[PDB]
RNA sequence: UCUGGUGACUAUAGCAAGGAGGUCACACCUGUUCCCAUGCCGAACACAGAAGUUAAGCUCCUUAGCGUCGAUGGUAGUCGAACUUACGUUCCGCUAGAGUAGAACGUUGCCAGGC
RNA sequence: UUGGCACCUCGAUGUCGGCUCAUCGCAUCCUGGGGCUGUAGUCGGUCCCAAGGGUUGGGCUGUUCGCCCAUUAAAGCGGUA
RNA sequence: CUGGGGCGGUCGCCUCCUAAAAGGUAACGGAGGCGCUCAAAGGUUCCCUCAGAAUGGUUGGAAAUCAUUCAUAGAGUGUAAA
RNA sequence: UAUUGGAGGUAGAGCACUGUUUGGACGAGGGGCCGGUUACCGAAUUCAGACAAACUCCGAAUGCCAAUUAAUUUAACUUGGGAGUCAGAACAUGGGUGAUAAGGUCCGUGUUCGAAAGGGAAACAGCCCAGACCACCAGCUAAGGUCCCAAAAUAUAUGUUAAGUGGAAAAGGAUGUGGCGUUGCCCAGACAACUAGGAUGUUGGCUUAGAAGCAGCCAUCAUUUAAAGAGUGCGUAAUAGCUCACUAGUCGAGUGACACUGCGCCGAAAAUGUACCGGGGCUAAACAUAUUACCGAAGCUGUGGAUUGUCCUUUGGA
């Protein structure tokens, strides 16, 4: 329950975000009390790793810059044909 | 060419040129129709008249805004100040 | 799931086959599924086709549940007649479908089973499909 | 900000619930003789009166059950382009609907008595 | 094949059967090679390789076709205005 | 007019969809109406709000009328449709 | 064109309305009966699903109308004289019709041909690139290309195919091959044939034509045992049962499965002569991803020359 995040930039086109997803890693944003509308992107597999080790719901570490925010899944975006993760949204509780 | 097989529908009538007639901005002269319509898609507002045909046209000269009334119906001004 | 009892306009513009499934891509009712990767029409007589196989095949075993009901009417010419005069009448009800459009949904039964219920589906069926399970994580 | 008119805003304004309060304003109330009054009631409408009482309407305060509003991120779609004949692919702008976080039990103008 | 379209031909592209002459494809009727079989061999059925050659004479209808009478190892299916 | 003529159908007006969110837009394309009616179903002034549903009952073919809280108009608007 | 302001309900979505629909709750009406009960069946009411040219609580992109207005361009309107046109075509894209048929037919929106030469597409009005005033034995490029026919790379780097794929189809079929994961097993030694044992009370029970891994209910008990099943299993007249449940040991490294992909394979038969690369031919002269050259037009430059127009007068050059 320790997974780690990269820190999105603006205007990421639809090349960008395609690309993004091609490789082995998914967009997803925070947002909630305790923190503002920060948009990350996470690697797949330790996503998928975190949540079959916790479940549906759970607090998760999340890995921003140098800061840990107790975070839970709020919903998530799949793509049912190309089995593969798309866009994955989280609230902190804290 | 076929024989006897007949159609029931081949019939429509001629469409009316309706819809709007002026845009926000333009300077209109009184009695320019801004929007022919059926039932009151807009309402008329200041300076503006309702005529047997809710036919849509501006009382006096000035220039024309399309605005909102309440949630779900609009409006029809026109403004003098030229 | 043959034909819609009763439908307001019988003679009707033929159906768009281009783009992607706009719902139903999920197992919601049963517990496997089968959903498909083209895009063609289905008539009314390939899924009672598919049905029978299936529920014949589980020898009244589990349930199933059918995703895609033929709402489309679709009109045939009478043979050997020229072009115009009209529209023809109605020859069969269709429903189109969608890449990701799960038809089929099992349950009740075990997954070697079910995966071969819908195999022998999938080849009454003019589309090619896919097997999946009730999505979970 | 009380209190009552009046009107300006997309219900962020509403419904339901709980709870106050009648500051002389507000409704309730006594009656039909008085103009009037009702295809058919002093019901209402109108009217003369103010002895009863806040219980309800009304007012104020709580609460998001309920209503409405509602991003960011995205996805669908598509303008232009380049491939292409594929139930297509790629690039670039624009960018929904749905849903999720959330806003929200109003803001406000003039007037008259208030304090 | 029955059609659909109306693109060349109406200052004319003779249209159906038969006769003479053929020529080409093979999804092969016989003949040659095989796998088989619910093939003991003769029997048949099925499928594969095979187009070199061969693939009748009559009765009835203008008939193509089809039926019938005798045979043959077989009496093949089509293209060619 | 006519997916060649012929036969059948059609011909003027109104409404809807096809029609690609201004307008316009064709086929022997998909659906329907018109050749009227109203001395009130016109003008104006003042009043009033509906269908259905149950908690239902003298009738109760069920629901006639009557009662009561919700009814966003689900009703009505002379007629086709918008 | 940039920036504001606005009308409208298409694409997409959605089920709030008209309907069309799949499962699941939940009480109940005529009615199974004696007003009845219970099944249900016609709905009421919910929860989860979906479908729509003539459904819409919603709702783009773009088009359109106009502006206090900018910036770049050069048309626009009015009146009069003269006409020709009312058979269109194909491609691309949104739709109707037909059969998500046609080189079909009817609309919308481009382009082109018509009325357009030139280069590419073998040849080939409509496709791609590009508009020919007239020379020139000058130069640069676009689409297409660079082994020979035939001007230019037998270029460079890194990978893919083995079918002449490239250089016509499809559902399906496959230990063809390359990539990226995921994975359950393995020196305690999974996986092979590892030639090692294979049967017991016992078909016990229904024992069925008698049938003891076969016409069918299996009740399928512990192990003689490193490994074992009222027999994994080939059988059907009972049956004759070795081998991949299973590993010490022949001995010693690996070996099931899964996804999601890149390229091939099969499906694949037609009529004069190869005849579905234009020919030769090609294992790169195919494909993918980069990079650098060069060829290539009547395009665009260079020089000379007409002929008109608008400017400077440079009455000459632009
Ligand atoms: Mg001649």
């Amino acid at each position: 329950a320790s997974l780690k995040s990269i820190i999105r930039q603006g205007k990421q086109t639809r090349s960008d975000l395609k690309q993004l997803r091609k490789s082995g890693k998914v967009p997803a944003v925070v947002y909630g009390y305790g923190t503002k509308n920060v948009s990350v992107k996470v690697d797949e597999v330790e996503f998928i790793k975190v949540i079959r080790e916790v479940g549906r719901n759970g607090v998760i570490e999340l890995g921003v810059g140098s800061k840990t925010i107790k975070v839970m899944v709020a919903d998530y975006q799949f793509d049912p044909l190309k089995n593969q993760i798309t866009h994955i949204d989280f609230l902190a509780i804290n | 060419k076929k024989g006897v097989s007949s159609t029931k529908n081949g019939r429509d009538s001629e469409s009316k040129r309706l819809g709007a007639k002026r845009a926000d901005g333009q300077f209109v002269t009184g009695g320019s129709i801004l929007y022919r319509q059926r039932g009151t898609k807009i309402y008329p507002g200041e300076n503006v008249g309702r005529g047997g045909d809710d036919t849509l046209f501006a009382k006096i000269d000035g220039v024309v805004k399309f605005e909102r009334k309440g949630r779900d119906k609009k409006q029809v001004s026109v403004y003098a100040v030229a | 799931m043959l034909l819609p009892k009763r439908v307001k306009y019988r003679r009707q513009h033929r159906p768009k086959t281009t783009g992607r499934s706009k719902g139903g891509n999920y197992v919601t009712f049963g517990e496997f599924g089968l959903q498909a990767t083209t895009t063609s029409w289905i008539t009314s007589r390939q899924i009672e086709s598919a049905r029978i196989a299936m529920t014949r095949y589980m020898k009244r075993g589990g349930k199933v549940w059918i995703k895609i009901f033929p709402h489309t009417p679709y009109t045939k010419k009478p043979l050997e007649v020229r072009m115009g005069a009209g529209k023809g009448a109605v020859e069969g009800w269709i429903a189109v479908v969608k890449p990701g459009r799960i038809l089929f949904e099992v349950a009740g039964v075990s997954e070697e089973v079910a995966r071969e219920a819908l195999r022998l589906a999938s080849h009454k069926l003019p589309v090619k499909t896919k097997f999946v399970k009730r999505e979970e994580l």
